[PDB]
């Protein structure tokens, strides 16, 4: 197990952890989260109780370096940074730990949830839709935008996702354009799987982490790319079984998970319409399909 | 955006554009079988792509072969006439290429825009107006040349006439669609307007009757109390 100490909290502030939220009073003794689950992607978030806007927080994996918190007064965040000091970090983990000033991560042990909305995520991957090579750690906030909301402004605090566009040449073979705009198999397969993504797991990464960005940091280019990438693979009359069975999988654990006071925002009736009961994979999410009609009726 | 009463002068400038209808690409008759079932039978059809500046109007035909062995015609229908649209554009130099495309139906816009995706600076626009375009199957030599064609084929004719040495394109299109909306909501009655009077002849390099200024104002009011007329037989007014 590991831990992300904390110089202090100078300032209230929700702090969240994967899907888990709690509150630090302005100048409360708390110096951390400990026993983090070893073996999974991480992020942990903030909320200032005195300014709502800008969540802001930080993806990480605790195999691939020491990394602590520290509050900036100057740029008014709590910032994350890596320290290389590997007998420093043990000893003031130590005695924090000893204080008992570390709150502890409360993974109850039947709960595979952080499991299935991660499990294709790779930090690597997120290192490259969040480009700041000088850390091992990703910064993402509800503000950022993507790629492609940039191309319809400044580039180094951008989201690049893969851009996804259903009526572009890259989705859309000259002389195949009706059986193309109709039936996405080419380009689910051809040029998204085999050209871009390479395989089927790196495209869920990618899914799960823009999920996960939308629903942790409300950042709307996110839920944007999370309906695209689900709406590409529906809309392909030919997807491999094992990826429309993953599919059914990640979805259900995504939906189970959403604040259900958040589902208006989040969801686009659309997209979830269109997919559950028009689309060529209309059939096959059981999984996703039930639990969307018996939590979210409304929207469908 | 799309196209309404507002910006309706904007049809007249010097900007190319066209108007594409699809309304009569694909036809049927609709019949009972031997056994009692119902089929449908393709005739032949047209896509209708108009200059409205000019009243140049390429008319493609749309030959019943084309449908054979394929299945969901009606939406078929809709991505064959934007190849044919797309195909057209290729086909004109450069300085005659649109610089839009307006559809009659919002059904066209998604099938031409894929179609035109090497061609983004052409701007693909709806439209609020209710257009007659339709009613070209009532043109007599529009209609007959669609169905004596015995295969595909592009026809060229101007709409308009000759009409455009004496009036406006503004006014010529006030024409055409005053025509096309008569003919579309009485058929009999507009054509026993149009030729009531022997000596006025259809020339045969024209669509319409060799009418003189007086006499097209003249015909004009008769297709308005035609429109009118039907209105209240239809309404009971
Ligand atoms: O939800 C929980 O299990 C705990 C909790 C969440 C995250 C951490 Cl790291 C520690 C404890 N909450 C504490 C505040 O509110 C009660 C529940």
């Amino acid at each position: 197990m590991n831990t992300v100490p904390f110089t202090s909290a100078p300032i209230e502030v929700t702090i969240g952890i994967d899907q888990y939220s709690f509150n630090v009073k302005e100048n409360q003794p708390f110096h951390g989260i400990k026993d983090i689950p070893i073996g999974h992607v991480h992020v942990i978030h903030f909320q200032h109780a005195d300014n709502s806007s800008m969540r802001y927080g930080y993806w990480f994996d605790c195999r691939m370096g020491n990394f602590y918190i520290q509050y900036d007064p100057k740029d008014g965040l709590y910032k994350m940074m890596e320290e290389r000091d590997g007998a420093k970090f043990e000893n003031i983990v130590h005695n924090f730990k000893e204080r008992q000033m570390m709150v502890s991560y409360p993974k109850i042990d039947e709960d595979d949830t952080w499991y299935n909305l991660t499990e294709f995520v790779q930090m690597d991957k997120i290192r490259k839709i969040v480009r700041k090579d000088e850390n091992q750690f990703s910064y993402v906030d509800s503000s950022m935008t993507t790629v492609q909301e940039n191309e319809l402004s400044d580039p180094a605090h951008s989201l690049n996702y893969t851009v996804i566009n259903f009526k572009s040449r890259e989705a859309i073979r000259p002389g195949h354009e009706m059986e193309d705009f109709l039936d996405k198999s080419y380009y689910l397969n051809t040029v998204m799987l085999q050209g871009i993504f390479k395989n089927s797991s790196n495209y869920f990464g990618e899914l799960q982490f823009a999920f996960l960005n939308a629903m942790f940091f409300g950042n709307y280019g996110s839920s944007l790319q999370w309906h695209a990438m689900i709406e590409l693979i529906c809309s392909s009359a030919t997807v491999p079984k094992h990826m429309l069975d993953k599919l059914d999988e990640i979805l259900y654990y995504q939906i189970k998970t959403l604040p259900e006071q958040y589902s208006d925002i989040l969801l686009n009736e659309r997209v979830w319409n269109i997919c559950l009961y028009s689309s060529f994979q209309k059939n096959s999410l059981h999984n996703t399909e039930k639990i969307m009609e018996n939590k979210y009726p409304e929207l469908l | 955006g799309a196209m309404n009463s507002s910006n309706y002068a904007e049809l007249f400038n010097n900007d190319i554009k066209l108007f594409v209808d699809d309304t009569n690409v694909y036809r049927v008759t609709v019949h009972k079988t031997f056994e009692g079932n119902v089929a449908t039978k393709a005739i032949n059809g047209c896509i209708f792509t108009l200059n409205p500046k000019t009243g140049h109007l390429f008319l493609k035909i749309i030959h019943t072969s084309v449908w054979a062995g394929q299945k969901r015609l009606s939406q078929l229908a809709k991505w064959k006439t934007a190849e044919e649209v797309s195909a057209l554009v290729r086909s004109l130099p450069k300085e005659e290429q649109p610089k839009q495309i307006i559809v009659t139906r919002k059904a066209m816009l998604d099938p031409l825009e894929v179609h035109m995706l090497d061609f983004p600076n052409i701007a693909i626009r709806p439209t609020e107006l209710r257009l007659p375009f339709s009613a070209a199957m009532s043109i007599d030599k529009l209609s007959d040349v669609v169905m004596k064609a015995t295969e595909p084929q592009m026809v060229l004719f101007n709409i308009y006439d000759d009409w455009l040495d004496r009036i406006s394109s503004y006014t010529a299109f006030s024409r055409l669609t005053l025509l096309l909306r008569a003919l579309k909501t009485n058929e009999e009655s507009a054509k026993m307007i149009l030729l009531s009077d022997p000596t006025i002849t259809i020339k045969s390099y024209h669509l319409w009757p060799s009418f003189t200024d007086e006499q097209w104002i003249t015909i004009e009011s008769q297709m308005r109390d035609l429109i009118l007329t039907e209105y209240g037989r239809k309404y009971n007014v």
